[PDB]
């Protein structure tokens, strides 16, 4: 559940990755799908070399739905409950593996945006990725 | 006690160059600030109300220092992790009762520190080969829970 | 996150504890001090052995809690307001002890509501006792 | 594991009523339906479409029947049960890579399942001898990441 100023330092941090949305979203799978491995088999007829333009055109894709949970912060499950139908009802994502790519995402905004990666600001984001991890890993319909 | 001699050579290159003085209460304090339930294990701290009180709190920056060198111990003996954390782990489990996934959280919050100060050194490789670290380091502090 | 499915569970089974609430509120509780006895840390101040008096009327003030978190099940965050500052502001409640109460109180409900406890509503009540649980442990305010 | 010869009494005495045909397969099958993820495993298993498919799939009765057994072998061995469980760690840690989480999970699935078969006989004494074993039974199959 998010406090007022959790909105308020997601929508300015995620704000400041604008032109860079698929770059960092590219960049944290890749990370994700280093650092933990098992995670490539929820891909597996993808093409996950390093700087595949498929895990690009992937990155982008996640980063854009972030965008757009951002902007609908207060309507979630409505507005996600199309990518909770594909993660939750048909590829049955375990949650532990949100958290991976939750902390791999905070990884890419701490190594791309150091100024604005405040205690305060990580602390939100982290509840705003679990809160978007949650409504995911549901089946709500 | 999993690394592979490339992963040994980018954990130790990188770790020569961190500030073992400041690194320490950073992580400390994200931790105490993004998973507010552990400031419970830290009542006679002091000042815990706001992230500008935690992360300007001095016993947090100088226990945060013994939690680093903690780190560097393990990091020197990285083929005998169960042995090099074994007293902290009676401590932290068998008096203190930490809940082991608060040991994997710090130990991730340390990562996020080490991307936030390296930027673009903190490659994908050198993040895989340090995930490998905390969580070794988590899995070392929950032995005698094992 | 729950469906409508859900919500129609968990309203007929907790609707069967009826006047049973304090009763099963206090089993819940002993079989989460029994079980797992750090969880007693936080009630140092608290009789503890068996038959107390002071957890028999502490397990009815819970039961009560859930009985009104299923009537608001539609907006937890305000009226779940009031417990939430005491369990993250002032208790600062690790969230593990939250999932070992949540499995002590499903293993009441299964011992007394058999006819109740199916795997769907057994998968309802999990989701309903994690979804409190978040509440009650997120800063919000 | 500790438990004192009066839990041992009460835990034997439960296990020898368990109705070995069903209590298994009645665990995975709910572990399957509260834990959706966990169906990734069992791809082969057939029809685990919705909860009445999962839980009368007799590939899922057959299966949950080898877990009671797992549990049987490790209440006769109480004393040591990471040799007793070394091949299943190897199984689940090192070709499944199930994540440890998942472990504990079942164990409480089958907890519930002996409150939902045994009713006031499964008592809260009773109850806590049993969380003993199935963390125990938990812990040794993780063994392998340890
Ligand atoms: C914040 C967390 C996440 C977000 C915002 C997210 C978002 C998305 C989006 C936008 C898509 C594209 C769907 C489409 O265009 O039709 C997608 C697909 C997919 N996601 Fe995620 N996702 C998240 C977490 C995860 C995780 C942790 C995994 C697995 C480790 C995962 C596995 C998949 C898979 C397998 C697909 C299907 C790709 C394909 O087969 O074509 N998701 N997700
Ligand atoms: C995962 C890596 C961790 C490492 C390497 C570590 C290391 C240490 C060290 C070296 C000490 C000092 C022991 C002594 O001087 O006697 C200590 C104490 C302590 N640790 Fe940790 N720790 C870790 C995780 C945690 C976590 C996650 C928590 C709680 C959320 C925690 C709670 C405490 C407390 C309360 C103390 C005692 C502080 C005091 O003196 O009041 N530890 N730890
Ligand atoms: C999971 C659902 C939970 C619910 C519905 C719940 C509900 C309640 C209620 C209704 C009260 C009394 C409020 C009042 O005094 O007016 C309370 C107090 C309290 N809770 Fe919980 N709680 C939950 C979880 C937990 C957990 C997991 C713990 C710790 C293991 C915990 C520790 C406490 C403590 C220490 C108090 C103070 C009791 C006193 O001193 O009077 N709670 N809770
Ligand atoms: C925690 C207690 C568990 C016990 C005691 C247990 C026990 C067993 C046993 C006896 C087997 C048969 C192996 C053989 O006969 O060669 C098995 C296989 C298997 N286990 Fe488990 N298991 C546990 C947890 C889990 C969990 C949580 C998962 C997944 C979420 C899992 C996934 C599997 C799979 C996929 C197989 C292979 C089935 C097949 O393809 O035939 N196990 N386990
Ligand atoms: C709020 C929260 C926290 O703190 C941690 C994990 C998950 C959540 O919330 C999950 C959730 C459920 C339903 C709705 C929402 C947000 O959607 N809104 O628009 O409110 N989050
Ligand atoms: C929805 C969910 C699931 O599935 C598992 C754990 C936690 C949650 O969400 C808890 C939550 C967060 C924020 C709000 C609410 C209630 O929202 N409604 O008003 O419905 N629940």
């Amino acid at each position: 559940v998010l406090s007022p100023a959790d909105k308020t330092n997601v929508k300015a941090a995620w704000g400041k990755v604008g032109a860079h949305a698929g770059e960092y979203g590219a960049e944290a799978l890749e990370r994700m799908f280093l650092s933990f491995p098992t995670t490539k088999t929820y891909f597996p007829h993808f093409d996950l070399s390093h700087g595949s333009a498929q895990v690009k055109g992937h990155g982008k894709k996640v980063a854009d739905a972030l965008t757009n949970a951002v902007a609908h912060v207060d309507d979630m499950p409505n507005a996600l409950s199309a990518l909770s139908d594909l993660h939750a009802h048909k590829l049955r994502v375990d949650p532990v593996n949100f958290k991976l790519l939750s902390h791999c995402l905070l990884v890419t905004l701490a190594a791309h945006l150091p100024a604005e990666f405040t205690p305060a600001v990580h602390a939100s984001l982290d509840k705003f990725l679990a809160s978007v991890s949650t409504v995911l890993t549901s089946k709500y319909r | 006690v999993h690394l592979t001699p490339e992963e040994k050579s980018a954990v130790t290159a990188l770790w020569g160059k961190v500030n073992v003085d400041e690194v320490g209460g950073e992580a400390l304090g994200r931790l105490l600030v993004v998973y507010p339930w552990t400031q419970r294990f830290f009542e006679s701290f002091g000042d815990l109300s706001t992230p500008d009180a935690v992360m300007g709190n001095p016993k947090v920056k100088a226990h945060g220092k013994k939690v680093l060198g903690a780190f560097s111990d393990g990091l020197a003996h990285l083929d005998n992790l169960k042995g090099t954390f074994a007293t902290l782990s009676e401590l932290h489990c068998d008096k203190l009762h930490v809940d082991p996934e608060n040991f994997r959280l710090l130990g991730n919050v340390l990562v996020c520190v080490l991307a936030h100060h390296f930027g673009k050194e903190f490659t994908p490789p050198v993040q895989a080969a340090y995930q490998k670290v905390v969580a070794g380091v988590a899995n070392a502090l929950a032995h005698k829970y094992h």
